[PDB]
């Protein structure tokens, strides 16, 4: 997943 | 003026230029790598540093912002919580300071288990809550304060106190007033706890890497960054630590992500406006 | 002891  | 807009892009220019060079690469030899088919980190792009983390296991940094010294993580994965309470443990936690939303938690899907606010057992682990007080921290927002026993067979037993957040959006920064409130009960909870154990002469009191103050929001470097910017102005041995300094010295022990919202970084600048602390360094 | 420091 990406927190970005 | 030193807070005027061409110093505040003087110092997003320097903090800019850092978070690119402390982006991590494939690989990288300054973040810790999952060793094996465990999953460490909580989401690709935020890692931890290799030379500050406190376990091989886990995502979690030593910082020291001037004389503050504390420890940011992520908030733990479901199968990291054995390891995480043994590193609370160890560490003789003064305090566990929880950013987290309570929205996030109960969101199924995000994968934040709810630790604290409940008992249970994990592994050899057994884990005991309790609710004490609620502190108003302004502007609404509320702090909920449990305490969390640890038990072990083999180990001593050790109690934590925690504060949580519990409506403190992500990527989202409240108010100055309210993070000097929230730093405040943060290190005066930490502050009681850390005379109990120095009344009862521990051997923590020596070691400089435990008695640390223990922060995490979700990623552990939006929400949790603001507080530790917040906590080492509280600290009255920081004279003259710019703005700079801090958000320098937090991103090369963790990552360049540290403060990710503007709106953040602006809350820390209001703080040190009012303090008379420099923002910029030379 | 084991909680000794409770």
């Amino acid at each position: 997943d990406e927190y970005l | 003026s030193p807070y005027g807009p061409e110093a505040r892009a003087e110092l997003s220019s320097r903090l800019t230029t850092l978070r690119n060079t402390l982006a991590p690469a494939t690989n990288d030899p300054r973040y810790l790598q999952a060793c094996g088919g465990e999953k460490l980190n909580r989401f690709r792009d935020i890692q931890c540093r290799r030379q500050t983390a406190v376990r091989a296991d886990l995502n979690a940094n030593y910082i020291q912002v001037g004389n503050t010294r504390t420890i940011a993580c992520q908030y733990p994965l479901q199968s990291q919580l054995e390891s995480h309470f043994r590193m609370l443990a160890e560490n003789r936690t003064p305090v566990l300071a929880v950013l987290a939303s309570s929205s996030e938690i109960a969101n199924q899907r995000f994968g934040m288990p709810d630790y604290f606010r409940q008992s249970g057992t994990y592994g050899s682990i057994t884990v005991e809550s309790k609710m004490t007080q609620q502190v108003g921290l302004g502007d609404g927002i509320m702090a909920d304060m449990y305490t969390l026993t640890i038990r072990e067979a083999g180990q001593k037993t050790i109690s934590v106190p925690v504060v949580h957040v519990g409506n403190w959006p992500d990527q989202t920064a409240v108010s100055s007033e309210v993070t000097k409130a929230l730093a405040s009960l943060v290190d005066q909870t930490a502050e009681t706890k850390r005379n109990m154990y120095e009344s009862k002469g521990s051997s923590a009191v020596a070691d400089d890497s435990k008695l640390r103050p223990v922060i995490h929001c979700r990623a552990g470097v939006g929400r949790t960054a603001q507080l530790i910017g917040a906590m080492c102005m509280n600290d009255s041995r920081n004279s003259q630590l710019s703005v700079e300094d801090m958000v320098s010295q937090m991103r090369v022990q963790r990552n360049g992500i540290m403060v990710q919202k503007d709106e953040q970084l602006d809350v820390l600048i209001k703080l040190a406006e009012g303090q008379g602390r420099p923002l910029l360094n030379s």
